[PDB]
């Protein structure tokens, strides 16, 4: 029957109502959302006419959910929790309305049976460190130092904590409420498990490890964040894309063709030149070419990826002629012809490779189509619920920010940056505000959690479904060895700042006799092998720059340096040296090989998105430092600015923002960052507020603009990036007996943890009594039972048993914590014993395992360190390598507040370099990191080295571009590698 | 309990020593007896008051007529400068010559002046050229500003010109619309300089007529947030922009229409109502769903009362919203069918809603429409709309070009405080042909010039008249311009709590005691007539401490030129005045001789009044170097005086030889006195001589006569008049100075009534209250008290350590008792100008309740018994004769267990009074009769949103 359809069109048109109103703050209605609620009878109506309907022939779980829904809705217009579950659930019903989305849900929730035991570890992982950090950073972040005397307030926009380090410029500081407005905090195990889950996901999580680096000190906080990063989130995304797929597993004329290749290779070359502040002439010509091309291509379209080709060439014609009768805005379809660049591979074989590539594309595009619209349903349900709970609640005292619920777009918006997991912490703290502090409003930390955690199981079926159709469509040596460890070593103890010190000095002469055994092995190699009769290329021009850096060692401050960056390469020679590595290195090579035929295509989608976006923003991204000046010619002179409750004179300056279109260059950089992950929705604000070519931009002036950001995130992300790992997969298949004493133990270990999650900030004193009687009682009970394990055992055969010993470390580690804990006399606040609250902490490490946790998981289960982990030793290279590329050439930069390079993220030690490329592989803000490393740069005093110039040269290179580029795209390129090398350890456990 | 006519007795017996230890020590009948006795070296002339007043009005008027025939010409010219211009979009090759103050450029070249040190000004200045100022916000180099300093670098003729003409000029300013303003003589600018010419009272005075604006505030939910402190900054920042001449209220809606604070309907929009109006609007919140219709009717319905005092000119209503779609076409075609009131909307905060029904009900109704996304806008924004009140204005023509006088307000310049002339300039550019008629609707700007009170003052010369007897000119508003209370301080408002633009208004009746009398001459004095009233009043001293009763005589006339009034305020006793008449050199040297610091053994320590004799002497305000130069000069510059007024020199002369000969002849004689410490004499030349010159040291009072308070006192008084010391250590005197006690000398010339100087004495406190023991008695307790409860001594020699001391601080209930008994009455005051210390949430000036007490009625004896609870108190209270003196005993506080809240005389801090209620009875006052509104010919083809 029809009737089932009028149903459907019911349900479309109520989501279409739901997708129009907006909420206002305080109980404030628009006009437009009172004819919208006029109608709320008339769709419930026949909601519920349909439940008798079918009631009185019937007498499933969505059957349920439709009664549920109305039932609600009908209470709901006799008066609110109770507008909620009939409003935001309700376009959940167009999936039991057809039966093609039904199969399609059973298909995704048929493979969470071993994802949802595998979480279960990440919730316990998270149980530890929120334990551990506890102990630690309890009550230690609640003092930043103000000291206006005039307010008695203000201070640093990111408030600095005093802890036990001081602040610098003076000041003093009273209680602070805490640093993300007391809600990023290790108080309780609440507040631990949010704090260290919102740091496994990597975001904020440097943040963190600065607040509590300035409080206790920069010497082992990074022992508790950087495992945290890699123990927890490396290894947990690496484990659910393992088990995920171990259920997976089980006209005619050639001379026509090239002059109409030729012909197109033009067309994209036309509209790769434009750019902002182009030459009029060029303009012309440009303008003349385009209809040239547009009247060719219809003209060979009348005598002839055809189909592809098709509606590019005809969609020209119909944009040309609609833009033509509205000057403005150009969006821009012509660059689309560019994708017979695909078609050009049979001139320069490897055609049935494309083939193969284009096929399996299409197909995997495809069999997404049914997921990727249950995915948005999720995605709509999801903005509906933010709109019910955070909508009209944002209006705060400093404005309402860019990432709100108040209207649909809005909160779809919304919805989909934190699904993209890009600063959704930012927002749960908007959240957490809006619903009432710290006090009252931390329950809405639960809908951000939630919704971070689809996020995850997105990306994980979608991935399946990719792999899934893929198979479908698949059919003396030591002391040389060692004077380059050692020459390695010397590389990383330099400081940048001092050229002419101690170190340097007795380092020159360590680096003297290095060029001098390298230059040995040199004359040594040169009569064996006779020359030539590659890496020893690199060998011999790492050997003469040497030699030239010494020659014309004895103008010298500027033009010498570059010579001396060769030198980073001495690491690089280990890999021939061992065959070990060079198998590894073998290996990604050959990988990269593999997978070069996808980047190709890979490079031509991220070439057509640049050049649609130049036509689209081009010079819109200009701005004045004062919002009252929309030019460049009234943009000048001086304004009084009111920011920050502070009044003060600045100058007006035409600026423009720091990721831009204005290039094809400066466009496919900006698209490389947003793909990243980092920054993009400033990126995304910044294009919405675009007015005119040489205007200054109006906030919200233009919100379709998200939709170019939106196809790019689906395209280029959630598709390109795992088809990468899909196909080098495919490629990668061819190569004390008493059970009551038992039980006793078991159990108290669990008393023992509860009592070990309790301990919290200002608790009565009473409750620190309590806890410490606890302590030392199971501390007592534990030593009991090792003496009786040890007098039914036997002294020497106790330690039998990695478990016992490990037991009976911690014992002996607790009697000596417990009797030092009290201690008198021998209190020595210098010798502050606090390293053994570790085995208290860790009592649980061995409670855990109850059942077999460990076997549950894949690569923890199986060998995860048999030979693959090899891999691991190139990435440390790597990472060595950038640190000394980055002291030698960004060390001497400036420190200073208001940048991303300051004491706590710089260049200056070797520690620090490494630390600041740990965070930038991860991601924070690594384009603002590149932005910080630029040219004409502050420079660091040089107290040594006496000279008459105090400018001298600026500091601060522009190969900061190049830098931060492929060392992201190598990094990358290494998990990848490092992730498959873990595919095959665990090869034959999956079979 | 002692008898009462034993009591009657010893307080005579007291009284007749007190009465005859000071005549014969003062030695009052002495200088009656020498005065009457020359009665050669001076004449007696009258000081009529009708003449007078005439000649002051007449003088003060001529000086306004200079004024504005400056301002005329001022403005004559810069219309015919501006009519004649090219509007160069250049300036690279013709740069233009200006001076720019504020600096420590293309299009423009600097100027460096000498800056020499000129007198009537506290600052350095150069008359060579014009000093520039340009606000921060305004960038100077742009097409406008350099159209502006090229067109109006020619009005640096008419500057010196004007100068020229008249030496005595202060600044002449002129108030671009651009922002600039150009004044001369050239001067530099005074943290963050936020001044701006355009929001300058004068000019706001000079742009537009009076208006009668009512805002409107949309308080609902959508406004919730940062837009919310953005409206009601700017609300505060539209309310900075109105006057006293103008009337506002302000409203809010949201489905309801109400008034933010207590008002209900337009109040006058003075420095009070606009406080209470800023206060209100910084306490509302955002709520509910918005309504115009309900608030738009409740606007317009009170904009059309009529029954409370209004200003019968521009009605406009300040819409500040943020968006909506609602139109209320109805609404608009329902009030204002025929336009009669203007409508500005605003749209505030940053928001995507619909502006379009704003700014359609903004430029429907002959407003304007403006947008205010941030703080910065705030300042700009608020203040716009005066260029579209002026449209009548300018399209009136020569009609609406009057000289406007604003308040009384401190200048911007530091030069005290001034009033400001002006005169509206207007765009004449094509009017030869009368073609364009499309920008010529702004004014160009406004032209101003200032007047100093200072220059008032020397008009109204008052060393002809006695102390007692003052000037005082009065406003259409009521305010004084000026009066002897008024100060170079802003008159406070509300509590100075802690977490120079708003104007010295102090009105006629808040400057004095506050009559019913006063009242009516009040009201026959603002609206402009003649008159004459003499009655008897009480008036308070210098000193917040004392109040008199005195018979005064009010005489007043209006000045033609202006709407002000001027009064003269003159006592009896003062209708005749001394005048010395003498031509010879010897008798002037013989006088000045006896002068000289070092001649002061043999005639007491004299001191001198820094009076203007003539321009060479300088006034150092130190009268131990201010004596020397007098003197020198005295003994230095010729007798014939070309340049040296010989009145007040032949009056000093005359005085001082009196007051020698009377030192030499009478004082001399009795070189030490056991109960006196100290004898002095205090003239009307100007002249105290303190006979102990040791004593001198001791003389913590001012130099010149017309400023000392118990001079004032005496004069008023008829008896003998004792002033209490200061308490908490105020300086020395405490035991070292005594109790002063004067007594005014009266003279018969011919039957005529004259008080020329007040004689007196430092009286011993150690042998008074040695006199009054003839001690620690703890079963009854003694004390004297003068006219306003100020102890004297007592008998158990603890209340002697607080001396002079009020008697409700010590010993409340007998204080609290006497006042109940109407044996004293009680007056209080508001002081609008005094500082105060900050509270809780430097020094700010906030308002301060004065009490003052007096004797209440004219009997002597005073008996009564006090009941404090299970307690008697019996006491007595006699009063002595020929004095401001009384003596009250009681027994002793310590019998009965009981005690009162203490009763506290002194500078009590307070708000007061409450203006919900004062504005249902306000003061009587006039505003203007000219307006200037609802022009055919005006264009308001113009929103503020098509322009955009
Ligand atoms: C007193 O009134 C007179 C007129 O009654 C007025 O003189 C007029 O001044 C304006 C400039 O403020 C002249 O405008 C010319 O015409 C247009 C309009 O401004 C300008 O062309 C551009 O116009 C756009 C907007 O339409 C503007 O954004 C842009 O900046 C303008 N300039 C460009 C693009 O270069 C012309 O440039 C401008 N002429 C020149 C030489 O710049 C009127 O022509 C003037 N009218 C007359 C009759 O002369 C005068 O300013 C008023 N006095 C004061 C103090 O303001
Ligand atoms: C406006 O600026 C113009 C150009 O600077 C002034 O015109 C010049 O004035 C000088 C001085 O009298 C003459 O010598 C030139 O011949 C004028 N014309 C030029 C330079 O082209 C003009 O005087 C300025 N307006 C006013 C009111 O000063
Ligand atoms: C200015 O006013 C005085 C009186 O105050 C008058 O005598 C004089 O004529 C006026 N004009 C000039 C130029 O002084
Ligand atoms: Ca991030
Ligand atoms: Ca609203």
């Amino acid at each position: 029957p029809p009737f089932e359809y009028m149903i459907l069109a019911t349900i479309i048109a109520n989501c279409i109502v739901l997708a129009l109103e907006q909420h206002l703050p305080e109980d404030d209605k628009t006009p437009m959302s009172r004819r919208l609620e006029k109608t709320e009878p008339y769709f419930i109506g026949i909601f519920c006419f349909e439940a008798g309907i079918k009631i009185v022939a019937l007498g499933n779980g969505w059957n349920v959910m439709d009664f549920i829904v109305v039932l609600s809705g009908i209470l709901a217009t006799a008066g609110l929790r109770t507008l909620r579950a009939v409003r935001v659930l309700r376009p959940l019903k167009l999936v039991s309305g057809i039966p093609s989305l039904q199969i399609v849900l059973k298909s995704i929730m048929k493979a969470m049976v071993p994802l949802l035991q595998i979480g279960l570890l990440l919730f316990f992982a998270i149980l530890m460190f929120a334990i551990i950090g506890l102990e630690f950073y309890s009550g230690k972040l609640h003092r930043a130092c103000f000291m206006n005397n005039s307010g008695i307030l203000e201070g640093f926009d990111p408030p600095h904590p005093c802890g036990v380090q001081g602040c610098p410029a003076g000041y003093e500081c009273k209680d602070w409420i805490g640093p993300n407005d007391g809600i990023t905090q290790f108080d309780n195990i609440l507040f631990a498990v949010l704090t260290v889950f919102q740091c496994i996901t990597m975001e904020g999580w440097t943040t963190v490890l600065y607040n509590t680096n300035d409080a206790l000190g920069a010497t082992w906080n990074w022992l508790y964040f950087i495992p945290l990063i890699i123990i927890g989130s490396f290894f947990v995304l690496n484990l659910v894309l393992g088990v995920l797929s171990g259920e997976f597993a089980k006209v005619k004329s050639q001379v026509f063709y090239w002059i109409v290749l030729s012909l197109v290779a033009l067309n994209t070359a036309c509209v790769a030149i434009v750019h902002h502040n182009q030459p009029q002439w060029l303009t012309h010509l440009l303008y003349y070419a385009e209809f040239l091309f547009l009247g060719l291509f219809l003209l060979e379209m009348s005598l002839k990826f055809n189909c592809f080709d098709f509606g590019v060439t005809v969609g020209s014609i119909f944009e040309v002629v609609w833009a033509i009768f509205r000057p403005g805005t150009s969006f821009g379809i012509s660059v689309l012809r560019a994708l017979r660049l695909l078609r050009i591979f049979k001139i320069t074989k490897y055609w049935a490779s494309l083939r193969n590539l284009v096929v399996s594309l299409m197909s995997s595009m495809k069999s997404i189509i049914s997921l990727l619209f249950l995915l948005f349903l999720f995605i709509v349900v999801f903005a509906l619920l933010g709109m019910q709970l955070f909508g009209g609640r944002f209006n705060f005292n400093d404005g309402t920010p860019s990432a709100n619920f108040d209207t649909f777009p809005a909160a779809i918006m919304t919805v989909f940056q934190i699904l993209t997991g890009e600063d959704w912490n930012e927002v749960m703290y908007n959240g957490i505000r809006s619903q009432g502090g710290v006090s009252s409003g931390m329950w809405s930390a639960i809908y951000f959690i939630v919704l971070t955690l689809f996020g995850n199981y997105t990306l994980l079926n979608v991935f399946l479904a990719i792999a899934v159709d893929n198979l479908a469509n698949a059919q003396f040596e030591m002391c040389i060895l060692l004077v380059i460890a050692a020459s390695s070593i010397a590389l990383a103890a330099e400081d940048p700042v001092l050229t002419n010190s101690e170190r340097n000095k007795v380092l020159r002469y360590f680096d003297y006799v290095f060029t001098g055994v390298f230059t040995f092995e040199m004359v040594i190699k040169m009569i064996d092998q006779g020359l030539i009769l590659l890496w020893n290329i690199l060998d011999f021009v790492v050997v003469v720059g040497a030699l030239v850096a010494f020659a014309l060692a004895n103008r010298d401050i500027k033009t010498i340096k570059s010579l001396r960056v060769l030198r980073v390469l001495r690491p690089l020679k280990t890999i021939k040296r061992l065959p070990k590595l060079k198998a590894v290195f073998d290996c990604v090579v050959t990988s990269l090989k593999n997978v070069f035929n996808i980047l190709i295509v890979y490079k031509l989608f991220m070439f057509i998105f640049a050049v649609i976006a130049v036509q689209l923003f081009k010079g819109k991204f200009f701005y004045c430092t004062d919002s009252s000046k929309d030019t460049e010619k009234e943009c000048i002179g001086n304004y009084v600015d009111h920011e920050k409750n502070k009044m003060e004179v600045k100058g007006r300056e035409w600026k423009r923002h720091e990721f831009h279109y204005d290039n094809i260059i400066w466009a496919l950089l900006t698209l490389f960052t947003v793909s990243t992950g980092e920054g993009w929705p400033q990126v995304l604000q910044h294009s919405v507020d675009v007015t005119e070519e040489d205007r200054g931009p109006s906030r919200s002036n233009r919100m379709e603009m998200s939709i170019f950001y939106v196809v790019y995130f689906v395209v280029f992300p959630f598709f390109f990036v795992n088809i990468f790992v899909a196909l080098i997969i495919i490629t990668f298949q061819e190569q004390v007996v008493s059970p009551s004493f038992e039980y006793t133990i078991m159990a108290m270990i669990a008393l023992n943890t509860v009592v070990l999650m309790m301990k919290y900030y200002s608790a009565p004193c009473t409750y620190e009594l309590a806890l410490k009687y606890l302590n030392i009682a199971f501390t007592m009970v534990f030593s009991l039972e090792c003496v009786l394990k040890v007098i039914a055992f036997g002294f020497l055969n106790y330690f039998r048993d990695t478990w016992n010993i490990f037991d009976f470390i911690t014992v002996i580690g607790s009697i000596t914590e417990i009797i030092l804990t009290d201690s008198k006399l021998v209190n020595t606040s210098g010798f502050n014993m606090s390293f053994l609250k570790l085995f208290r902490a860790a009592r649980l490490i061995k409670l855990l395992r109850q059942g077999y946790t460990i076997r549950i998981l894949l690569w923890t289960f199986v060998q995860s360190f048999k030979a693959l982990p090899y891999v691991c030793l190139l990435i440390a290279m790597l990472f060595f390598i950038y640190a000394i590329i980055g002291m030698q050439v960004f060390g001497n930069i400036k420190l200073d507040e208001e940048s991303h390079i300051n004491r706590h993220n710089n260049f200056r030690s070797f520690f620090g370099s490494l630390m600041l490329l740990f965070r930038s592989a991860t991601g924070e803000a690594w384009q603002e990191i590149m932005l910080s490393c630029l040219g004409e740069k502050g420079c660091e005093p040089d107290t040594t080295a006496p000279s008459g110039q105090n400018e001298n040269e600026r500091c601060g290179t522009d190969l900061a571009y190049v830098y931060f580029v492929s060392f992201i795209f190598f990094c990358s390129f290494l998990m990848l590698n490092l992730f498959v090398a873990v595919i095959m350890d665990n090869f034959e456990y999956l079979t | 309990f002692p008898s009462a006519v034993t009591i009657k007795s010893w307080v005579d017996k007291m009284q007749e020593d007190l009465v005859t230890l000071a005549k014969t020590a003062s030695g009052v009948n002495q200088l009656v007896d020498i005065y009457e006795k020359y009665q050669d070296l001076y004449t007696v002339e009258p000081n009529n008051a009708r003449q007078l007043v005439e000649i002051a009005a007449r003088d003060i008027e001529k000086l306004l007529s200079n004024r504005s025939k400056a301002l005329v010409r001022l403005a004559l010219e810069a219309e015919k400068v501006q009519a004649a211009h090219q509007w160069r979009e250049d300036f690279a090759s013709n740069e233009v010559v200006y001076y720019n103050a504020k600096d420590d450029e293309p299009g423009s070249q600097r100027i460096k002046p000498v800056f020499i040190e000129d007198a009537n000004f506290g600052r350095q200045i150069s008359y060579q050229h014009a000093a520039v100022h340009i606000p921060t916000d305004i960038y100077e180099g742009s097409t406008i500003v350099l159209n502006e300093l090229n067109w109006t670098s020619a009005l640096d003729e008419v500057f010196k010109k004007n100068r020229e003409e008249d030496p005595s000029l202060l600044w002449q300013v002129f108030g671009s619309a651009t922002g600039l303003a150009r004044y001369y003589p050239a001067s530099p600018w005074v943290k963050i300089d936020l001044y701006d010419v355009r929001r300058r009272p004068w000019y706001i005075q000079g742009a537009a007529s009076p208006k009668d604006m009512l805002i409107l505030v949309d308080v609902s939910g959508s406004v919730s947030g940062l837009t919310l402190k953005l409206i009601r900054t700017s609300v505060s920042e539209m309310l900075e922009t109105l006057s006293d001449d103008d009337f506002v209220n302000v409203a809010s809606f949201n489905s309801n229409a109400q008034d933010v604070s207590c008002f209900q309907h337009l109040v006058q929009a003075n420095v009070r109502n606009k406080k209470v109006l800023k206060d209100a609007v910084n306490n509302i919140t955002a709520k509910g769903i918005t309504d115009y219709k309900k608030g738009f009717s409740f606007a317009f319905e009170q904009l059309l009362n009529y029954n409370v005092s209004r200003a019968n000119c521009n009605k406009i209503i300040m819409l500040f919203t943020d968006g909506g779609e609602e139109r209320a076409q109805e609404i608009f075609n329902k009030y204002n069918k025929d336009k009669k009131v203007r409508v500005f909307t605003f749209s505030v905060g940053q928001h995507n809603y619909d502006r379009g029904p704003i700014q359609w009900m903004a430029c429907e109704n002959k407003g304007y429409y403006y947008e205010i996304p941030s703080i910065g806008a705030i300042r700009i924004n608020t203040q716009e709309y005066l260029d579209v009140l002026g449209r009548p204005m300018v399209l009136a023509g020569d009609k609406a070009k009057q000289v406007q006088w604003t308040n009384v307000y401190l200048d911007a310049l530091e030069l005290g405080l001034v009033i400001t002339g002006t005169l509206p300039v207007f765009n004449i550019t094509g009017q030869f042909e009368n073609k364009t008629n499309l920008k010529n609707q702004l004014i160009l700007g406004v032209m101003g010039v200032d007047v100093s009170l200072e220059d008032i003052k020397r008009l109204t010369p008052r060393f002809t008249l006695c102390p007692n007897g003052y000037y005082f000119a009065i406003d259409p508003n009521g305010y004084v311009l000026l009066h002897p209370n008024l100060q170079p301080k802003p008159i406070g408002v509300g509590i100075p709590t802690i977490n120079s633009q708003e104007p010295v208004t102090l009105d006629f009746l808040d400057a004095e005691l506050e009559n019913d009398i006063k009242v009516e001459i009040r009201n026959k004095m603002i609206d402009g007539e003649s008159g004459e009233k003499t009655f008897r009043t009480l008036v308070k001293s210098q000193d917040e401490r004392y109040i008199d009763k005195g018979n005064r005589t009010y005489t007043w006339t209006p000045v033609n030129g202006t709407d002000y009034s001027l009064a003269l305020v003159l006592p009896t006793y003062s209708f005749y005045y001394i005048k010395a008449k003498l031509e010879e050199t010897i008798t002037q040297a013989r006088y000045s001789e006896t002068l000289k610091p070092d001649n002061f053994e043999e005639s007491g320590y004299t001191f001198i009044a820094p009076r203007d004799y003539c321009n060479d002497l300088k006034i150092s305000d130190n009268n131990t170097e201010f004596l020397l130069n007098f003197n020198e000069f005295i003994d230095r510059k010729t007798p014939n005086n070309p340049s040296c007024n010989a009145d007040l020199i032949n009056r000093v002369l005359l005085d001082a030889g009196f007051t020698n000969e009377l030192v030499q002849n009478y004082w001399s004689k009795q070189k030490n006195i056991k109960g006196v410490k100290a004898r002095f004499v205090v003239t009307d030349g100007g002249i105290t001589r303190v006979y102990p010159k040791e004593a001198g040291e001791n003389w913590q009072e001012n130099p010149e006569t017309y400023e000392d308070s118990f001079y004032k006192r005496s004069l008023d008084n008829d008896n003998y008049v004792f002033t209490a010391p200061y308490f908490n250590k105020s300086g020395p005197g405490a035991y070292e100075s005594g109790i002063m006690v004067s007594k005014a000398v009266e003279i018969y010339i011919q039957g005529k009534l004259l008080k020329p100087a007040v004689v007196g004495i430092k009286i011993d406190v150690n042998s008074w209250i040695e006199n009054f023991t003839k001690r620690n008695s703890d079963v009854m307790d003694c004390v004297i008290l003068d006219d306003g409860g100020f102890l004297l001594m007592a008998n158990h020699d603890d209340y002697t350590n607080q001396i002079g001391r009020f008697f409700g601080e010590i010993d409340p209930s007998l204080m609290r008792h006497l006042v109940n008994i109407s044996v004293y009455a009680f007056n209080k005051s508001y002081d609008y100008q005094s500082v105060c210390e900050p509270g809780a949430a430097s020094k700010q000036s906030c308002i301060t309740e004065q009490t003052q007490y007096f004797f209440d009625n004219d009997s002597k004896s005073f008996s009564g018994v006090l009941d404090c609870g299970n307690c008697s108190r019996i006491f007595h209270g006699e009063k002595l004769m020929n004095t401001n003196l009384i003596f009250i005993m009681v027994e002793s506080k310590g019998t009965c267990p009981c005690d009162t809240r203490l009763l506290i005389q002194a500078e009590q801090t307070s708000d007061g009074p409450n203006p919900c209620d004062m504005v249902k009875q306000p003061r009587y006052r006039k505003g203007p009769d000219v307006c200037f509104d609802n022009n055919v010919l005006e264009d308001y083809t113009d929103c503020g949103g098509v322009s955009g």
